[PDB]
């Protein structure tokens, strides 16, 4: 699981991998309402739902 | 001109600033931390080892009792045995046969594999961070290592830099910590001469050639065999071959904030903590007057795509008119979006092209281009990708930031229940006045 | 067996300590510091010295302009006097009359007595403190020396020392320190790279043997005064000699708590603040039961003469029933007065003389000898001499608690006052009663 932070991976001997998310997601936000609240929550899951 | 700003320590991300002096035209300096060292300054306790048990020949008197005598060496252990009747490969010792004693005495001295596979055991006190910083000063690349204490000047092309105090003095290392080869660890080890037998620093010396050894290796001689001249002893192993065995894992493995660390001397590389004040001090000649730099009218700005995917993933295509041809330093007016490129050249009625990052459903911004300002805004994408190697290039937002056409939403439905307030309010209002009417 | 105590931080003034295991005769332990040294680990800022102003021969072009260009030495300052008709001893050096130009040119470059005569200006950051302990231990006087920072346990004679941590991490330096030759300033100075023209630090370098120097000695040439073939120049003189000139006390002088400081190291010596915990650790064979040694009876005490000054204005002697020869520990009960000798030999039914040194007017105190107490008494007269050259002996002033005798004065007059209250009330109590049995 790859926090917001990023996450450095050390695989064996080779040099770390490090890997940050990015604002994905499969709503939209400038479509209808319900796609609208769908595409915030996805992004940040948590104070959303406590805006909401 | 002395110009103050400070920038997050995140290395490898550059952040741009808009120095404005009045008079002159505005100019764009991006600057890029490469590389962030905290060096802390070491004051050795100690160094430990492997130990070498030393056990000369065992002395047999063959008719009488022997007795030792106690000596000043790092562990010494004598003890005698009666009633020993050992046997050389010829036979028996010799004719006494029930009354023969052997002596067997043994001590312990630090290994000479000691000056080459040690681990030193270390107090680290504070670090003198240092930084190499790149600046794009004057549309030329220039790089500036300078102590980030606060109190280094480093005068490059006339331009003076003062980089530091750092916010934040947290440091990977503790008070207390081991050095062994490349790696560093984070451990308490036991105060010199108080270690503790099969575990690390059972054999402490100051330094490697030191000739002083504090050893506590529990060192018992046991009974040797009937029949045989062996010196056999129980002792506890040598406490750093196990700690080498369990040593776990090393700081640069699970340093936080994503430190590299690294020895001769120790450093911690690249600490993504608290923020860089920088203040640089200009000098008059890299300055131009608002009557020489162009003067841009009639711009309008239209923004072909635009997707936050951390990468500059929006476009921008302003339409100017420029005065003169020239160059001039183009700035993002919000701190939402940073745009890619730090001045373009323009020369009469064109259009220039910028590349932005942001992470704004719609990236609605202004940009300042020489000195006049052009309003974007744009229809913004999520990108596909969920995962990227490099850090996001744009900034975290606010909550009336990502808000867009929801934000439109919310207004309609405000103002129409808050519309339905006030409708309230006003029908108690009036039946309160025509109430205090009636006596 | 494990003892662990607390000495006030002071340096020539021995403290005793109670080791009382049950089933064991008391014994008592004298610490005394002869010296506690706190050496902070310097990082070296840089190096500043006098320089050396570098001014090769002008050039004096007769029939064309002379030209000069910019160089990259420290303070290269560089400039062309035209109409110069200069002289030497055998006449006009110049044919052409007029429009002859003399080239002027010079530098500042660190002088080789920086390698002799420089400042090192310093960072301070944390001492690592020593201390050095004599300690009375089984008769025989001991000299231990192990670090104060609760680490370094020290075994001499088979017991163990361990020693501090300090309890104040107070250090008479400052962040910023600058080391001449053996005095130490709190000075801030310049940052490196930013030095000021006649004060410290206007010429600066990382090391002594370092060619990287910083100068800023505000060098400008002058013209040369009517037909010399000299090269005049004005130019801020050193700042390193007027530093000098004007040093002022040094921290030798002027820190506080008595601290003496010391170079080369450097290090802070005998700083009389805060205090220090001692642990020790007695091995068994050390003590000595309770039967073999003697036990005490018909013990009573008496004082010749008693003056409550320094260095044991007070003198005690103490009859006892030896029964057994042999010694024991003399212990005060009381921490207002403070025994001399440790440990007395007593044998028959002889006498023992003690010296005790005490703030009380009125000494009142108990003494353990042989585990066995006796109660001393006696009347101190104040001393003649106004000042002594050593410090206090005894434990401390006097507290509200504890006054002289004559304090029945006080107990007199409470009680009159509390008994004519007391009668007072019984009186109100009584007619309040009454009052309140009516009806
Ligand atoms: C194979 O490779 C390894 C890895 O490099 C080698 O190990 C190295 O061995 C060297 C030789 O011993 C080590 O270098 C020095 O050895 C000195 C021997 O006396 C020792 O004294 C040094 O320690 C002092 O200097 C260090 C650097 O300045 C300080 O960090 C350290 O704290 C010591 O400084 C003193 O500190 C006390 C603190 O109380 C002060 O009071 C003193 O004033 C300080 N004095 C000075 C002068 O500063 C140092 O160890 C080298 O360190 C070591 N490598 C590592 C990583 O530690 C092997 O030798 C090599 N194999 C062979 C065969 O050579
Ligand atoms: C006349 O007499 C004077 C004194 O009365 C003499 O001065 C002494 O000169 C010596 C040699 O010049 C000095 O000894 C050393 O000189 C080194 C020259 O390179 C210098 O580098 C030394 O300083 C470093 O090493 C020390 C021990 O290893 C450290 O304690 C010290 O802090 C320095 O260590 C690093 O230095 C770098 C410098 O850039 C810093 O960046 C690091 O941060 C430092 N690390 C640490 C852990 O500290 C050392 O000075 C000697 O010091 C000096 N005397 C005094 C009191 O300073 C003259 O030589 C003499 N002249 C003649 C002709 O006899
Ligand atoms: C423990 O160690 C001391 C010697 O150590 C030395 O002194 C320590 C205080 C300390 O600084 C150490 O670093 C240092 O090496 C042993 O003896 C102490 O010193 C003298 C030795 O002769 C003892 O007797 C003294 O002798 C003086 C000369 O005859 C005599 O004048 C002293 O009495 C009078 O002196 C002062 C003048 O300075 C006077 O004003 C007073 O009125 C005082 O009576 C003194 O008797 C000391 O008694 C010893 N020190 C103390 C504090 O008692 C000591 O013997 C040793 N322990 C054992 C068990 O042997
Ligand atoms: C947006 O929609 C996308 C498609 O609807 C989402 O992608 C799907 O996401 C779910 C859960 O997030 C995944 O379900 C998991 O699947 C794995 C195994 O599937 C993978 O491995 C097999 C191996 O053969 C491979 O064939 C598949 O194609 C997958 O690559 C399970 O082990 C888990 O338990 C879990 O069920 C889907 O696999 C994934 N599909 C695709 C095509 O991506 C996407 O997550 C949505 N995004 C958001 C932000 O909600
Ligand atoms: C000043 O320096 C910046 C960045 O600093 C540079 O980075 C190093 C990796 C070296 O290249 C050094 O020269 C220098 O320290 C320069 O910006 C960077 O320019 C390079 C090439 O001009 C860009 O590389 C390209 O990036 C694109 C991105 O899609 C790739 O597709 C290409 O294949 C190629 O790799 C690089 O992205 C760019 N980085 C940033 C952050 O802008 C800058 O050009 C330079 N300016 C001057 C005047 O020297
Ligand atoms: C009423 C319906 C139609 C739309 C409401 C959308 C609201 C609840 C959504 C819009 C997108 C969201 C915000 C976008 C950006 C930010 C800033 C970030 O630092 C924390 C999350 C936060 C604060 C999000 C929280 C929830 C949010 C405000």
């Amino acid at each position: 699981t790859v926090p917001t932070e990023g996450l450095e991976v050390t695989w064996g001997n080779n040099e770390p991998y490090k890997y940050w998310p990015q604002l994905s997601t499969n709503g939209t936000a400038h479509g209808h309402p319900h796609e609208i609240i769908l595409y915030y929550y996805e992004l940040y899951p948590t104070m959303t739902v406590v805006v909401v | 001109y002395e110009h103050v700003t400070v920038i997050p320590n995140t290395v490898g991300v550059p952040y741009k600033t808009l120095v404005n002096r009045p008079g002159y035209s505005p100019m764009v300096l991006e600057m890029e931390l490469l590389s962030v060292t905290l060096e802390p300054t070491l004051s050795l306790d100690y160094i430990t080892c492997e130990y070498k048990t030393v056990i000369p020949s065992p002395y047999v008197k063959c008719c009488g009792t022997a007795e030792c005598k106690d000596k000043n060496l790092p562990d010494y252990s004598c003890k005698v045995f009666t009633g020993v009747y050992p046997f050389m490969w010829g036979g028996a010792y010799c004719f006494c046969d029930a009354e023969n004693t052997q002596l067997s005495e043994a001590h312990v001295e630090k290994s000479e594999s000691c000056k080459t596979e040690f681990a030193s055991a270390y107090r680290a006190h504070t670090a003198s961070a240092s930084a190499k910083l790149r600046v794009l000063y004057q549309g030329n690349n220039i790089t500036v290592t300078a102590y980030a204490n606060g109190d280094h000047a480093v005068t490059v092309k006339d331009a003076k830099f003062i980089v530091g105090p750092m916010s934040s003095a947290w440091t990977p290392f503790d008070n207390k910590i081991v050095v062994y080869k490349g790696d560093v660890y984070n451990m308490d080890y036991p105060p010199f001469g108080a270690g503790r037998p099969g575990q690390f620093g059972d054999i402490q010396s100051r330094t490697p050639e030191s000739k002083d050894v504090y050893a506590n290796t529990q060192l018992v001689l046991q009974r040797p065999a009937a029949g045989t001249v062996h010196v056999p002893y129980s002792q506890a192993p040598s406490g750093f071959k196990y700690w080498l065995k369990e040593r776990g894992a090393s700081l640069q493995h699970t340093a936080p904030f994503g430190c590299q660390i690294a020895t001769n001397p120790v450093r911690a590389v690249n600490c993504a903590v608290g923020n860089m004040p920088i203040s640089i001090d200009i000098p008059e000649a890299a300055f131009t007057r608002v009557v020489d730099a162009p003067s841009l009218t009639d711009m309008s700005c239209e923004v072909p795509a635009c997707t936050h995917s951390s990468d500059f993933g929006g476009v921008a295509v302003i339409k100017y008119a420029a005065s003169k041809k020239g160059k001039c330093a183009v700035h993002s007016m919000t701190n939402a979006v940073t745009i890619r490129e730090a001045e373009i050249e323009v020369e009469g009625n064109s259009q220039l092209q910028i590349s932005f990052s942001t992470a704004l459903a719609s990236a609605e911004f202004r940009v300042q281009v020489c000195s006049t300002q052009v309003h974007c805004a744009a229809e913004c994408h999520p990108p596909k990708d969920h995962i990227v190697n490099y850090p996001a290039s744009h900034t975290t937002l606010g909550v009336q930031d990502i808000s867009a056409t929801a934000m439109s939403w919310v207004q309609k439905i405000t103002g129409g229940v808050g519309l339905v307030v006030a409708v309230a309010a006003l029908i108690l209002i009036v039946v309160l006045c025509v109430s205090f009417s009636r006596h």
